RNA sequence: GCUAAACCUAGCCCCAAACCCACUCCACCUUACUACCAGACAACCUUAGCCAAACCAUUUACCCAAAUAAAGUAUAGGCGAUAGAAAUUGAAACCUGGCGCAAUAGAUAUAGUACCGCAAGGGAAAGAUGAAAAAUUAUAACCAAGCAUAAUAUAGCAAGGACUAACCCCUAUACCUUCUGCAUAAUGAAUUAACUAGAAAUAACUUUGCAAGGAGAGCCAAAGCUAAGACCCCCGAAACCAGACGA
RNA sequence: CCGAGCCUGGUGAUAGCUGGUUGUCCAAGAUAGAAUCUUAGUUCAACUUUAAAUUUGCCCACAGAACCCUCUAAAUCCCCUU
RNA sequence: ACUGAACUCCUCACACCCAAUUGGACCAAUCUAUCACCCUAUAGAAGAACUAAUGUUAGUAUAAGUAACAUGAAAACAUUCU
RNA sequence: UCUCUUACUUUUAACCAGUGAAAUUGACCUGCCCGUGAAGAGGCGGGCAUAACACAGCAAGACGAGAAGACCCUAUGGAGCU
């Protein structure tokens, strides 16, 4: 198919 | 921390054999 | 943080014998938390490390980076120190003896890559610390001619010995 | 290992057998406790067998020094200066008769 | 670096207490007070568990029994999953079968 | 957490006191000076075969060398001495080449001695003497 | 544990499975042995030997009557009301060499364990209990703290 | 350990406050399978085999052990020199250093339990001096116990007390099985 | 096997094993022989006077139906009139 | 010598006992935090499914009346995995505790705040001086990885045998896992610190106690009965169902 | 990031499949197969381990173990002594 | 004729070289009972031991001072020019 | 476009000054030929080569790095559709 994961930002405060 | 008493007191002593090691007295 | 070469300065040795050599002046100073890294800064302070301090201030007057002036801010205030407080007479006689950086407390941003994606990117930030002692400065080590080669080649030789026996 | 720790040439340390042989041991100082079930071997050595051992061989001089302690311990000092402190913690009398012996 | 630079405060306790000494007194009731009490009613624990040793499940299954009428939500909620996955576990999975 | 470990950096060292002396990360990481220190302490066992091995072949060669000083093979040597019952092991054999060469041309001459009885008798089926120098002490 | 496979991860087939095969437990018919195992009288046996035992030794005593509470109050005999015990029944296994001269109640008697209790000049009575009367005449005390 | 009931518990990884979803789905990125946070290889996770609920010790020995444990240790504290056997605890003025000057007197040792029977004719003097002291104790003959005689040095009976203790720990030789508990009424035992 | 209810938590019989077999107090179980009533009319006669026997059982399979059941099914009963009085002790026998 | 390291104490957990709370003034169902106007519409409904039967199609404990026993018995059940009573017995009023945790632990919590999503929802991190800081003093130093003080020296799993000398000389195919077999160019791992994986029954063995009886009612018993010790792991799916939230 | 959205709950779903499974030392320790929607698994056999009771266990010599056609071998079983 | 092993002999001591599995002797930290009083002893207990799960959190390295990122010119710092 | 490429400008690029990432990393003091080997070796055997160290290029190899192959097979694992 069409694979594809999106992205994971960590949180901001770190 | 973690409880105990030993190993503190066994720590305690290589410090004092390590710092008279370092300044060794007359 | 541990701050012990600001606290170098205040050992105070017991009073000489009249029969004993001079024992010179010895001046430790730094400056913390300056806003450069400490590659860069070391590079300028290995450049410094054997010269006469003003040898040392002529070299960083025309040397070209960032910290090159900080340095010579540093220098130049242990040089008035030294002659004010640590008793030092004279304002050239004096050597660096000790010169080296060291890392200093670091923050921490995002870079944003060029999707969902980063990196972490980190604010550098560096120590300076310096020694110095009052005297002419030493001669450098001469390189070994080929006297001392074959001297040390002969006792290399006479040292040897019938091993794996009486 | 043998490249991981020191090593010397084997030595007599004044030429012993060579004159008058002579007991390389000076002193021999001992801790143990009063209460306490970790010096019971070393209780029982001091009733029983030092009185014979100090008889034995008079060239030492042999301390017990009595002392609060949780490990009770043995330090023989030589005529050359050094100092080894061995631990008689919870042994024997057998085997505390057969470390002194073996210092 | 794990340990500790300084070595602890010295840990005083006194073993000659008011719990300590009177430990184990009147223990022994049932036989040298003519059987009126049995030791197991000195014990003094949760409602459920006073003289009765168990497992886990059937610690579980006798507190759902005993006390679970009037348990709160949360944890009569949690103490249904417990026994759910213990019955799971002990009856299905495990060696020596 | 009940009863978690305390004295943990001591089993570091433990390991890592055998490692100081190392080169590179080894000397430092405890998960490197594992495995370093195993192997090491494994060659170190292993290494006492090798020893014993590698110390009869250097006395070999010693005796060879003494011995062809002489105009003798080392086969000859040690045959010919074991063959008039003194019985000089390889270490004491090569002691003496180095440290006492008369002694040394004084048991080369012996079997050398030896050597031309063997082969004299050899010759002749013995008949008369069976030499001097052979005539074994018998023992009972 | 073992390498990998049902047996180092646990999950293991019940027991008295045997690999999808019909089971022993399960290929053998059926057949009534414990048809009506819950509903059947048992009896607890009071050998002649034993309960001469007993006169003997200081316990249960001839000069009175012989029910089931002085056997019970002699410890001679463990009687269940419950798990289906409706009684003892007597037992001839030490008739000869059976001397006492007394009389008993049991609830079964075999002929010769009759015989030998009446050669003795004794007297044999077959009585029967119900559980409740079971529970309450081996147990009297509790009956009695019942209130009933 | 048969009174313990030790209250400690963990929180399994099923009652760990949240841990639903799971994060970061099994195939795309590079990261390692997880199922759920709050699983106890995580930071701030449940334990795995922690502790469960508040856990009962309870068991009870055969009661001829328990009788045949306070026979051995009264024998113990006899033949060691350390029962002593009084007519009556009375003593004359009730002051607890009169009381710790005889026990220092008449080398008993430095911790003692005294016992009288039935807690009621116990007399003023000996409870108002050991109501004060430390390591002197007064027990009923009904709290007698082989922990509490052996945590002492000593044990100081009373004639009464040991008729007592005679008959309480003999009536167990010769004694039959149960048929019921002893509280009901077995016309031979009170 | 239910090794520990959901109501109790005591351990089950399965009732399977009760309905086929019986056990002695020895520790022996007798079982009766499968096909013992079926397709007569095909067998032997000596083969149908073996199929209508009590039959003993193994060791394992002794072991394997006591772990099956609980310790109800081994008690000592004392039935009036138990065809299978006799075989319940045993008798003679050296390990 | 820099980065660093160390701290006890906020609090929390499991129980016992006891039934527990809510308008100072104003505003808050419309676009909630809005002083002020005419259709009055209105709530009451068998859970399902994952899972076990090594598939799966009837079936599969979870249901809110104290304990123990009867009893895992009678019963039910592709009579199979398993489900499972009842008649009956009785259930000593009062005591404020911890062989619990100590900042990666214990409630997620300094907090449902910061932060993410339109929404349901998800959801953190951390603080350490001292009697006196209206004592800023000089100490207190010693310890992980990482660097500097102090780059390199021919040759080779980094080491061992050694030796007068670091190297030079002789020997040596990194670890775990999966495999008939891995140096394998089969997988896992940059390193350091902390955390992270064997829970229990019937039947047997040993040690006590009693003994044809054992057991603190119930249960076993042709040397048995009671008590204790000892023994059965963690992470990972695509999926299914129920209810909310979204144009 | 839709062959059927997302969140929460049943849910610590299940997985005969992969990975992991943390102190020292010592000793014993290599398996004929059968059944099975079963060959990537399980049960019973076989081997191995522990604790017991008892006496025979292995190697083996004379004798011995149908035949039929054309041959018919290395060998095997049983087996007193030792 | 010589060389050539962990085979054998020699001086000494000997439980001290197999996968899964089983049996056994010990054992650090922690709490409790009693001892002990410069850190131990006899017992009970358990969240009781990490060179490894693309394991979780935090610190710092390698790639690396590398990829990448900036400010139109003069001047009186009023202004002017492209 | 090519025969057949060449010249110039800008961006890029190299040096100087400032700020300053990412994938990857068992440890490496990290050579060549022949042979061997879990069948394609920098680490094994036989030979050859060999003072240390920066900087810019190239991509023959490290069975190179990202994505627990998407092709084939198994699972008494799922799902869509008829
Ligand atoms: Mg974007
Ligand atoms: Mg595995
Ligand atoms: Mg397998
Ligand atoms: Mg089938
Ligand atoms: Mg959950
Ligand atoms: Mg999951
Ligand atoms: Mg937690
Ligand atoms: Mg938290
Ligand atoms: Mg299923
Ligand atoms: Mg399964
Ligand atoms: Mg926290
Ligand atoms: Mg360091
Ligand atoms: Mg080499
Ligand atoms: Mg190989
Ligand atoms: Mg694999
Ligand atoms: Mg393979
Ligand atoms: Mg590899
Ligand atoms: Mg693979
Ligand atoms: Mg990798
Ligand atoms: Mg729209
Ligand atoms: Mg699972
Ligand atoms: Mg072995
Ligand atoms: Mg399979
Ligand atoms: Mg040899
Ligand atoms: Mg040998
Ligand atoms: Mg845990
Ligand atoms: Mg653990
Ligand atoms: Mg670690
Ligand atoms: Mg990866
Ligand atoms: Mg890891
Ligand atoms: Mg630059
Ligand atoms: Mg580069
Ligand atoms: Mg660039
Ligand atoms: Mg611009
Ligand atoms: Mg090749
Ligand atoms: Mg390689
Ligand atoms: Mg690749
Ligand atoms: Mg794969
Ligand atoms: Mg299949
Ligand atoms: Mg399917
Ligand atoms: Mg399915
Ligand atoms: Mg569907």
């Amino acid at each position: 198919k069409k694979r594809f994961t999106p992205p994971i930002y960590q949180p901001k405060f770190k | 921390v973690k409880k105990g008493f030993r190993a503190a007191f066994r720590f305690q002593k290589e410090l004092e054999r390590q710092r008279l090691l370092r300044c060794p007295p007359p | 943080i541990s701050r012990k070469w600001e606290k170098k300065n205040k050992i105070v040795y017991p009073p000489q014998l009249p029969g004993e050599p001079r024992r010179p002046a010895e001046i430790y100073h730094c400056r913390r938390q300056i806003k450069y890294s400490k590659d860069k800064m070391w590079y300028l302070a290995k450049l410094i490390r054997g010269m006469s301090i003003d040898q040392a201030l002529a070299q960083l007057e025309f040397n070209d980076k960032k910290g090159a002036k900080i340095i010579k801010e540093v220098l130049l205030e242990a040089q008035d120190m030294a002659v004010r407080d640590h008793n030092v007479e004279f304002r050239s006689n004096l050597y660096i003896a000790e010169s080296t950086s060291g890392r200093g407390q670091c923050l921490k941003r995002i870079r944003y890559h060029g999707r969902g994606r980063f990196g972490i990117m980190e604010k550098v930030y560096c120590h300076y610390f310096v020694k110095l002692v009052e005297g002419p400065p030493p001669p450098p080590e001469p390189p070994k001619t080929a006297v001392a080669h074959a001297k040390e080649y002969i006792q290399q030789l006479r040292s040897r010995t019938i091993v794996h026996t009486l | 290992t043998a490249r991981g720790t020191p090593s010397r040439f084997l030595a007599s340390v004044l030429h012993n057998g060579l004159g008058r042989y002579v007991q390389q041991l000076q002193r021999l100082s001992f801790s143990v406790s009063r209460d306490g079930a970790s010096s019971r071997g070393a209780r029982e050595f001091v009733e029983r067998e030092v009185i014979d051992f100090a008889r034995r061989n008079p060239g030492v001089v042999i301390y017990v020094n009595s002392r609060p302690c949780c490990v009770p311990r043995v330090v023989a000092e030589y005529l050359n200066g050094a100092v080894r402190e061995e631990s008689i913690h919870c042994k024997s009398v057998e085997e505390i008769s057969t470390l002194v012996q073996k210092l | 670096i794990g340990i500790r630079l300084t070595l602890p405060p010295p840990k005083v306790v006194d073993r000659w207490n008011e719990k300590r000494a009177m430990f184990g007194v009147y223990d022994n009731i049932g036989i040298l007070g003519n059987f009126e009490k049995h030791p197991k009613e000195l014990i003094r624990g949760p409602i459920w568990l006073r003289g009765w040793k168990g497992n886990e499940l059937q610690r579980c299954i006798r507190k759902r029994k005993m006390v679970g009428s009037r348990m709160f939500a949360d944890d009569l909620h949690n103490l249904n999953k417990r026994i759910r996955y213990l019955y799971k576990h002990f009856n299905r999975h495990g060696k020596f079968r | 957490l009940r009863n978690r470990v305390t004295d943990r950096y001591f089993r570091i060292q433990e390991v890592l006191k055998h490692a100081r002396h190392f080169r590179g990360r080894k000397n430092r990481c405890y998960r490197l000076a594992v495995r370093t220190v195993i192997r090491a302490f494994v060659k170190c066992t292993k290494a006492r075969y090798l020893k014993k091995k590698n110390m009869r072949t250097l006395w070999i060669n010693r005796i060879t060398a003494a011995s062809q000083e002489h105009g003798l093979k080392y086969p000859a040597l040690i045959g010919n001495l074991v063959k008039c019952q003194v019985e000089l092991n390889r270490k004491v054999l090569a002691d003496l080449a180095i440290y006492e060469p008369k002694t040394f041309k004084s048991l080369a001459a012996l079997a050398s001695r030896r050597r031309h009885e063997g082969f004299a008798a050899a010759l002749g089926d013995g008949k008369e003497p069976e030499g001097i120098f052979s005539r074994v002490v018998q023992y009972h | 544990r073992g390498h990998k496979g049902e047996r180092q991860r646990g999950t293991r087939p019940r027991l008295g499975f045997e690999g999808g095969q019909t089971p022993f437990y399960i290929r053998i018919p059926k057949y009534g042995f414990n048809e009506g195992h819950s509903f059947r009288r048992q009896y607890k046996p009071l050998s002649l030997n034993r309960l001469q035992y007993l006169i003997d030794l200081g316990r249960v005593d001839p000069s009175q009557p012989i029910d089931l509470t002085q056997l019970v109050n002699g410890r001679g005999v463990t009687i269940q009301p419950l798990k289906r015990d409706y009684g003892v029944q007597l037992v001839e296994e030490g008739a000869d060499t059976f001397t006492a001269k007394v009389n008993i109640e049991v609830q079964l008697a075999s002929e010769l364990a009759i015989a030998a209790i009446e050669k003795n000049g004794g007297v044999v009575t077959t009585a029967f209990y119900d559980p409740r009367s079971l529970d309450i005449v081996c147990k009297p005390v509790p009956f009695f703290l019942r209130g009933q | 350990n048969f009174k313990r009931i030790s209250y400690a518990k963990t929180k399994t990884r099923a009652e760990v406050r949240g841990g639903g979803r799971k994060p970061w789905p099994q195939k795309g990125t590079g990261r390692a399978r997880h199922g759920s946070i709050r699983s106890p290889l995580w930071r701030g996770g449940g334990v795995a085999h922690g502790p469960r609920g508040p856990t009962s010790y309870y068991y009870m020995l055969p009661m001829k052990v328990r009788a045949l444990g306070l026979k051995v240790a009264l024998t113990v504290k006899l033949a060691q020199d350390d029962l002593h056997i009084m007519d009556s605890l009375e003593l004359p003025t009730g002051d607890p250093q009169y009381l710790t000057e005889l026990a220092h007197y008449r080398r008993w040792g430095d911790s003692v339990l005294l016992v009288d029977l039935t807690h009621e004719e116990m007399p003023q003097s000996i409870v108002e001096a050991t109501s004060r002291l430390k390591t002197f104790n007064l027990i009923p003959a009904v709290g007698l116990n082989v922990h509490s005689m052996l945590k002492h040095q000593t044990l100081v009976l009373t004639l009464p007390t040991v008729a007592f203790l005679e008959d309480k720990l003999l009536w167990q030789d010769s004694r039959y099985r149960p048929l019921y508990p002893f509280s009901l009424p077995y016309s031979d035992f009170p | 096997l239910t090794y520990f209810s959901a109501r109790k938590g005591k351990r089950k019989t399965v009732k399977a094993v009760i309905d086929r077999f019986l056990r002695l107090h020895c520790g022996l179980w007798v079982r009766r022989k499968a096909g013992y009533k079926k397709k007569l009319w095909k067998k032997t006669p000596a083969r149908k006077k073996r199929l209508r026997e009590f039959v003993f059982c193994n060791k394992t399979q002794s072991k394997l139906l006591d772990k099956m059941t609980t310790s109800f099914w081994k008690r000592r009963n004392w039935y009036v009139d138990d065809p299978y009085q006799k075989y319940h002790d045993r008798t003679n026998l050296k390990v």
